[PDB]
């Protein structure tokens, strides 16, 4: 089983430097280029850059955008991808991938990006790092919605979950709106009516950048 | 090399043909391999994207009948022979012969039967309140096409200030939106009036859907 999975995201100030990592498993990984790919909120993927297998000395090749500011490496030993990025500004905020190219030295041979990781969002801000407040939205027939408001946080991303992901059928959860620094969204599901209150209904807010989380059981008024 | 998408987004219906534009600023084509190095992935949202062609015309494993590649040297082209609720999604392309760069994209979305909303109220939460803050939430569920109007009446009077809106993507079972209204005064705000109206407005009627509640209950 191919796995990618990328690190270091977060929070960010204007001018400093960041690290990300990617870690790797289930192939030979030093039979592998590694490409980085950014995408801006919103906006297209960007190619930033790649660092090429074993058979061709592990050589970097980076994107006009980014030369002289970023900097692709690799653990060997280890199987980790290295993406560093120095004087950031606003216009790197992004969610960064690592990507598996083209492994032409050894096995099957084809040129695209086979697998990638979940992503991490940067983002640059001289804000600060607010974790989310998570209150219930409950009623004043044979279904009801319910639904966690989350207010107040910074930067993004958050994520919800209901059950603890074993809910997951009629779950709408709308796009983050920016207000006065702060993000907010609001996550719902429709349930049976049978369901609740007679059963147990919770979300699970996730906020990556402060690393908490946070569950909210939703009670009847 | 330039990469250039087209068209940035459009809309069909589930079934219909489609087809979507790539044009590189220089030949694709590799002399030495004999292969155009153009690939196409699909990003549906908050996903990763994903591999479907690469070399231009070859599909990737798993991927349906449903898509196809063609084009060579500098003009590409994605083709959904009958698409379906799962292809939401924006499909960019990348050429990999010189360094990797990838498209504007091309966003696909589905037309589909209007459907009304199903709109429901929601009155702040006690902790919310307990911390001084009072968030009315309007949710409208389930309806098409996207635009929509809400407005918000309290105590029979009409309010704009304080008024937040956010919709979902296009759903991927049934290609419909959602989208909530979240009216944020101060605890106090709140306790100085008691009707909480919030009036949806679409094109599947010309009388709105009201939904209404009293704080002293
Ligand atoms: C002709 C240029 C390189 O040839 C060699 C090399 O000299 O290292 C040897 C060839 O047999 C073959 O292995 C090629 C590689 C080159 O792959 C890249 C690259 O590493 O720069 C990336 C690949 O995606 C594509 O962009 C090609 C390009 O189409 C031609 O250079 O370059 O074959 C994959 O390397
Ligand atoms: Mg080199």
């Amino acid at each position: 089983e191919v796995m990618l999975v990328e690190s270091g995201g977060g929070l960010v100030q204007p001018g400093n430097s960041l690290r990300l990592s990617c870690a790797t498993s289930g192939f030979t990984f030093t039979d592998y280029y590694m490409s980085w790919v950014r995408q801006p909120p919103g906006k297209a993927l960007e190619w930033l850059g790649f660092i090429r297998n074993k058979a061709k000395g592990y050589t970097t090749e980076y994107s006009a955008s980014v030369k002289g500011r970023f900097t692709i490496s690799r653990d060997n030993s280890q199987s980790i991808l290295y993406l560093q990025m120095n004087t950031l500004r606003a216009e790197d905020s992004a969610t960064y991938y690592c990507a598996r190219d083209i492994s032409p030295s050894y096995g099957v041979y084809y040129e695209g990006f086979a697998y990638w990781g979940q992503g991490t969002l940067v983002t640059v801000s001289a804000a600060t790092t607010t974790a989310p407040s998570v209150y219930p939205l409950v009623p004043g027939g044979s279904s009801v919605t319910l639904g966690c408001l989350v207010k107040g946080y910074f930067p993004e991303p958050v994520t919800v979950k209901w059950n603890y992901g074993a809910l997951s059928s009629g779950v709408r959860t709308v796009s983050s709106v920016l207000q006065s620094g702060f993000y907010s969204l609001s996550s719902l599901v429709t349930v049976p009516s049978s369901t609740w209150p007679s059963q147990t209904v919770i979300c699970n807010v996730a906020h990556p950048a402060s690393k908490t989380e946070l569950i909210k059981r939703i009670e009847p008024r | 090399i330039v990469m250039t998408q087209s068209p940035s987004s459009l809309a069909v219906s589930a079934g219909e043909k489609v087809t979507m534009s790539c044009k590189s600023s220089q030949s694709l084509l590799n002399s030495r391999t004999r292969k155009n190095y153009l690939a196409w992935y699909q990003q549906k949202p908050g996903q990763s994207p994903k591999l479907l062609i690469y070399w231009a015309s070859t599909r990737e494993s798993g991927v349906p009948d449903r898509f196809t590649g063609s084009g060579s040297g500098t003009d590409f082209t994605l083709t959904i022979s009958s698409v379906q609720a799962e292809d939401l999604a924006v499909y960019y392309c990348k050429q990999s012969n010189n360094l990797r760069t990838f498209g504007g994209g091309t966003k696909l979305e589905i037309k589909r039967a209007d459907a009304a909303p199903t709109v429901s109220i929601f009155p702040p939460s006690s902790e919310q309140l307990t911390s001084g803050g009072a968030s009315v939430v309007c949710f409208l569920n389930n309806f098409y096409p996207k635009d929509i109007n809400v407005k918000w009446k309290i105590d029979g009077s009409e309010r704009q200030n304080g008024v937040l809106n956010s919709w979902t993507d296009q759903d991927s079972k049934d290609s419909t939106y959602s989208m909530s209204s979240t009216l944020t005064l101060t605890k106090d705000e709140y306790e100085r009036h008691n009707s909480y109206t919030c009036e949806a407005t679409h094109k599947t009627s010309t009388s709105p859907i009201v939904k209404s509640f009293n704080r002293n209950e």
